[PDB]
């Protein structure tokens, strides 16, 4: 837990903003890691259940 | 179970948008405390001859704020991209607590808030109306001026003077004789437009060249030509002639038309070539507003700041909501003492 | 006069394309592709991770 | 749902309707597809002419 870091507000702003809105920052890089996490969690949940 | 819907893969849907809870019903009211958040724009580009005006003006202490009934949460520093370079924007975490005790004062505040959009930024549409319902996305923008001590107060005089931008109009010679002679002090740091030309777009006067005067030769490419005769050759049929041929001169710089400063204005500008067409304009022939230049500049970007602030508030609401859900809010990092970090440019993206 | 203009515009074409398409924002409505909505959930999961 | 500015139309006409379906029928040109609940104006027009 010592390496825990605050969930930065700018990070959520990047998550909420899509690529359509031509902003300097977007969601894809966070989206990839989120996709991997979702797949992992789905697999583990289903197997355990 | 149904197999039908695995045919249409690219459907879309329509959605009812909502404002951040802070922006909802944020209209100030008479006899009630209202909060103002000063906006500070910190340029990052180095000072040079070409960008001198923007750097010097944007750092002036004559800023504006946003007026609300609700207290805003701390907001991260924000990057913006003008033509002169990158811009850093921050919102004062300390609100300026004021209360309005006269209905007409509120009316003037709202009227100026309407005026800036309607004329200065030209965001108006024929069917727009001033909102007084105090409902979703109802907040005001007010300029600020230094008051007693370091405390800042509302620019009442600027607002009551500029309820609506005056219409730029010319004057024939016959009405120009008895018109009062212009004073350099009346122009310095002000906003001026040239009514003789078809250029109806506002533009800023940087400094006045007292030593300069009409009839003087061009410093470049026109050492046989003077301001007087050249202005004649250009628009004599439109001006008629020039009075006060000996009086001071003014140096001006145009204002960018862009309102979206999110994406870097990447491109080749040829700073020397664009600056080659140095422009010096006759004080009399150019309509002179009383508006201060620096505030106009700081209001140019206002739409972008307001938009980003919108989604920043949304993101903050989500941040607090999640941190509460995971019971991680009580942590000192996420506690009331949260310090949002500056937004980071995602340079890896193609348009950075 | 506005409702008259509305009926006249409709008189041209009612059934098909939504004439609001270019003014949706005025009433706070927006259309979003399903892809973006799916992606944003995954981005939020990624940032939380 | 079809009698927008109902009051305006009645004021211009000079009559106030108790049952509005008759007016709806009257205003129903045959080409109009959506209206299911009434026939076109032609029936009413036939009596009105006489």
């Amino acid at each position: 837990k010592e390496h825990i870091t605050p969930a930065e507000q700018g990070e959520f702003l990047a998550a909420i903003t899509a690529s359509s809105a031509a902003d300097v920052f977007d969601m894809e890089r966070l989206e990839i890691l989120g996709n991997s996490f979702l797949k992992l969690s789905a697999t583990l949940y289903l197997a355990s259940k | 179970t149904a197999t039908v819907n695995k045919a249409d893969k690219s459907k879309d849907r329509t959605y009812k948008t909502e404002c951040p809870l802070e922006f909802y019903d944020a209209l100030p009211r008479v006899g009630e405390i209202c909060y103002a958040y000063e906006i500070f724009l910190e340029p990052q580009f180095e000072s040079c001859e070409y960008t001198e005006h923007m750097y010097l003006n944007l750092q002036t202490p004559r800023n504006y704020a946003i007026l609300l009934r609700n207290k805003l949460p701390r907001l991260a520093e924000m990057p913006l991209f003008s033509n002169q370079g990158k811009l850093h924007v921050r919102v004062a975490n300390a609100p300026l607590e004021v209360i309005i005790q006269n209905s007409e004062q509120l009316e003037l505040l709202h009227q100026f808030h309407g005026m800036v959009f309607r004329d200065i930024l030209k965001i108006w549409h024929p069917f727009f109306v001033l909102d007084r319902r105090s409902k979703e996305n109802s907040y005001l923008v007010v300029p600020l001026i230094l008051g007693a001590g370091e405390q800042k107060c509302f620019d009442w005089e600027l607002m009551t003077n500029f309820r609506r931008l005056p219409q730029s109009h010319g004057s024939n010679v016959q009405q120009r004789e008895q018109q009062p002679a212009p004073r350099p002090e009346d122009f310095e740091g002000k906003i001026v437009t040239q009514w003789y030309a078809n250029y109806d777009k506002p533009m800023l006067v940087t400094k006045v060249h007292r030593e300069l005067t009409p009839l003087s030769y061009m410093e470049k490419n026109q050492q046989d030509k003077t301001y007087y005769e050249f202005t004649m050759s250009k628009y004599g049929n439109r001006i008629g002639d020039v009075v006060h041929k000996d009086k001071f001169m003014i140096e001006v710089r145009d204002l960018t038309e862009q309102l979206t400063f999110y994406v870097h204005n990447r491109g080749k500008f040829n700073a020397k070539s664009k600056a080659k067409m140095k422009v010096i304009l006759i004080p009399e022939l150019c309509f002179n507003f009383n508006f201060p230049g620096d505030l106009w500049l700081k209001l140019i970007f206002l739409p972008s700041i307001l938009n980003r602030m919108y989604f920043l508030l949304h993101a903050e609401a989500l941040r607090k909501r999640f941190n509460t859900y995971l019971n991680l809010h009580l942590l000192p990092f996420n506690g009331t003492d949260y310090m949002p970090r500056p937004l980071e440019i995602d340079y890896s993206l193609k348009r950075n | 006069r506005f409702v008259e203009g509305c009926r006249a515009n409709g008189q041209s074409f009612y059934a098909g394309a939504d004439f609001s398409s270019e003014v949706n924002f005025c009433v706070g409505l927006v259309t979003i592709p399903n892809k973006v909505i799916a992606d944003t959930l995954e981005a939020l999961l990624g940032v939380i991770v | 749902g079809f009698l927008i500015n109902h009051y305006y139309l009645e004021k211009n006409l000079g009559y106030t309707f108790k049952d509005r379906r008759y007016l709806l029928q009257a205003l129903t040109h045959p080409s109009y597809p959506t209206n299911r609940i009434t026939g076109s104006y032609q029936e009413l027009e036939f009596i009105g002419n006489a």
